[PDB]
């Protein structure tokens, strides 16, 4: 989906890169290989410091829940 | 290769420096060219070099010194060079395993030195891989 586009449109692929690019560095998971190919499964790999850096970034992120007022911070990511 | 000195060293040393030095270099040189393409940068794979302390220590071992000598010169690159996301050296020791001149170990231990079963080197090589460790290689 827009894989024609983004081969095209000069203006257009400074936007997949800009996009990628920041997930590939913060979530260590490209797009581009996403679209063009959707992989069945998608394991992310945590390796030295990048990769901790990453999975630090995976850790994060919390999913809050009302309870009673309460803004209960509680873990997106339970396995990790 | 054994009985092997200086004047000796020739074809079958020249070939058992390629098995040991020149191409376990490519294959680290060659899992690189893999880890890169895909664009793997998170999953570094720790190299286990086999070394040793018998550098011409030992008497004509053949030319099995300079091929595992010339692998601790593998840090003077993990820092230097552009693969360090992509593996992790980890050297090892070679020590003194008994199997593969075995009738005198029994004869050194009495220095006050261990010597070890196949098994039990296996032990600690295996220990190298301890999740512990893992990270320790994975920042030097």
């Amino acid at each position: 989906m827009g894989m024609d586009l983004y081969k095209t449109s000069k203006a257009a692929q400074d936007v997949w890169n800009r996009a990628d690019n920041h997930f590939k560095d913060t979530y260590g998971f490209s797009i581009l290989d996403i679209v063009i190919n959707n992989p069945v499964n998608l394991t992310i790999h945590f390796g030295g410091e990048k990769g901790k850096r990453i999975r630090e970034n995976y850790s994060a992120m919390i999913f809050e829940t009302i309870v009673d007022g309460k803004l209960k911070t509680e873990k997106i990511f339970k396995e990790i | 290769e054994q009985g092997i000195e200086l004047e000796h060293i020739d074809s079958k040393s020249e070939f058992a420096h390629r098995i040991m030095l020149t191409n376990i270099l490519r294959m680290m040189g060659c899992v690189k060219k893999q880890k890169s393409a895909r664009g793997i940068e998170t999953r570094p794979a720790q190299v286990i070099l086999p070394m040793s302390p018998n550098h011409g220590t030992f008497g004509g071992d053949g030319m099995y010194s300079e091929s595992k000598l010339s692998l601790e010169t593998l840090f003077n690159r993990w820092h230097s060079e552009s693969w360090a996301n992509q593996l992790t050296v980890c050297g090892a020791i070679i020590g003194w395993t008994r199997g593969t001149n075995n009738i005198i170990a029994e004869g050194i231990e009495k220095m006050g030195v261990r010597t070890f079963s196949q098994k039990e080197m296996a032990f600690n090589l295996l220990g190298l891989l301890t999740p512990e460790v893992v990270e320790l290689c994975q920042k030097s």
